[PDB]
């Protein structure tokens, strides 16, 4: 659904 | 020999924790290799941090256990903000390297990295920092992309000292967040993506030298586009004149031109900018052929899809190019799964002429084609099989497992899945297609790539990430077994 920068 | 050889991993290394007490936290964002060394230096590069830049100096080793990778410089950013952004620049007087740092508090700041000294700050941007490039043509300016939405082209030259904001990239091309800038080779030409999903491509005026009281606003880009991805792109380059880019979920880098624009032509004033007079249309060039059957004719054509499989919804991940006269042009990225992939962009043209081959000799004799290794002359192939039967040269570097060979052991063609795993890495005969990476490295850990960089002679790759990690891929190694 949403985008992520940071790393999982 | 080996202008083939695709990289392997030979060195890694974690550098400490550096943000954990101000999601895992720390990342090393940017990565550059210094570029106006003198031919056959070592190659230096520089990993960014949130806090800290590690500049390393590689050196290729007869030893397989001993280190190619020694650090040289450590400076730490002792101010309140987390960088995500570097670039090298040199000092007009000294010719000394500068390294260029940005991220959250929207200044850009110029170490002098060979002293461990601040030179000076760029001060002017409203947000973050996102990006940062230096022009080609000239190692003096350099393009910060931002929060505030602007692109600010600076000049370290004395003359601009005191002003050293040369041109703003604004107006309304922008909407929101950038997070990609790049400049053509000729210095003139300049690349913007973020958040907004627009793709821009801008005009450079000539700057004057002598002190500028007030930059040159462009508030019209000469391309525009959000029509190439359907989400946020995080990195854009030009490829030539080319051009390639990622977005947000998408698993791919895409190929494409400008239909129009060559970097021959002259360079389009400020005034020759088309402007969004209609609001329904999501691309408009300048740069635009005007014969075509359609009405309004194409600005665009896709013309590949490089499969980069696992980034899922990660973003700030980006691609580099090895591109250097008289090598093979290298495309690296690393996705958000741990692996690494290379594509060897002159296999395709190879592998296609291989294929028009084969194809011309099927249609010609019927079917009675032998396929020979380079590396036997053509000539005497021809001799050995006669007259009646088609002899076609086939690159050593393409690997067995246009028709397929009629049953298995046929001595004439290649397997229908020979033929498929061939295709799936180097046809380029589908825009929309998907093409398999040449070269898949397994990463140990859990690593999303945030950037690549090349060494001048294109022997290492150096791939960045999170957890404040470095792979380092090299080939032509003078390793001794």
């Amino acid at each position: 659904k949403a985008a992520r920068k940071s790393a999982p | 020999s080996a202008e083939w050889e695709l990289p392997r991993l030979r060195t890694s290394f974690i550098f400490q924790d550096d943000y954990k007490y101000l999601q895992d936290l720390a990342e090393f964002f940017d990565v550059k290799f210094y570029p106006y060394s003198p031919p056959g230096a070592p190659p230096v590069f520089a990993a960014t941090s949130k806090k800290h830049a590690v500049i390393c100096r590689l050196t290729q080793t007869t030893d397989k256990d001993a280190n190619p990778c020694e650090i040289i410089q450590l400076i730490r950013d002792d101010g309140n903000e987390a960088n995500c952004a570097s670039c090298w620049s040199k000092d007009p007087i000294t010719d000394q390297p500068l390294l260029c740092i940005a991220g959250n508090e929207g200044n850009v700041k110029v170490y002098n990295v060979t002293e461990g000294k601040l030179y000076r700050t760029l001060v002017g941007h409203g947000g973050g920092i996102n990006d940062l490039a230096t022009s080609p043509a000239n190692p003096y300016i350099i393009a910060s992309a931002s929060d505030d939405t602007t692109i600010r082209i600076w000049s370290l030259a004395p003359e601009h000292e005191k002003q050293p904001c040369v041109c703003i990239l604004g107006g309304e091309g922008h909407s929101y967040d950038l997070l990609s800038v790049a400049f053509h080779d000729n210095g003139r030409y300049v690349l913007s993506a973020g958040h907004d999903q627009v793709i821009n491509l801008w005009a450079l005026p000539e700057f004057p030298n002598e002190h500028m009281e007030i930059p040159i606003v462009i508030y019209y880009p000469h391309f525009s586009s959000s029509e190439i991805h359907n989400n946020l792109v995080d990195c854009v380059a030009f490829y030539g004149d080319l051009i390639l880019s990622r977005a947000c979920h998408e698993d791919t880098i895409v190929l494409w031109r400008i239909e129009g624009f060559s970097s021959d032509d002259p360079i389009p004033g400020p005034l020759d900018a088309p402007t969004p007079t209609d609001m329904t249309k999501q691309t408009r060039s300048y740069f635009t052929p005007t014969v075509s059957p359609q009405s309004r004719p194409a600005m665009f054509t896709r013309l590949a899809q490089f499969h980069t499989p696992d980034c899922g919804v990660q973003f700030f991940m980006r691609f580099r190019m090895y591109h250097v006269p008289g090598k093979h042009p290298i495309l690296a990225f690393a996705n958000a799964k741990s692996k690494t992939f290379f594509w060897d962009l002159a296999r395709f043209g190879e592998y296609a002429r291989f294929m028009a081959d084969l194809k011309e000799a099927q249609q010609s004799y019927n079917g009675r084609v032998v396929v020979v290794d380079q590396g036997i002359s053509l000539a005497q192939a021809q001799q050995v099989h006669g007259p009646g039967v088609g002899v076609v040269m086939k690159p050593a570097w393409l690997v067995p497992k246009v028709s397929a060979s009629p049953d298995p052991d046929s001595p004439f063609g290649f397997s229908r899945e020979t033929l498929q795993a061939w295709a799936d890495m180097y046809d380029l005969s589908n825009p929309v297609g998907l093409i398999k990476a040449h070269r898949s490295l397994a990463i140990d850990g859990a690593f999303v790539g945030r950037q690549v960089g090349w060494s001048p002679e294109g022997e290492w790759c150096v791939v960045v990430g999170n957890g404040n990690r470095a792979l380092i891929y090299q080939r032509w190694g003078k390793e001794r077994g």
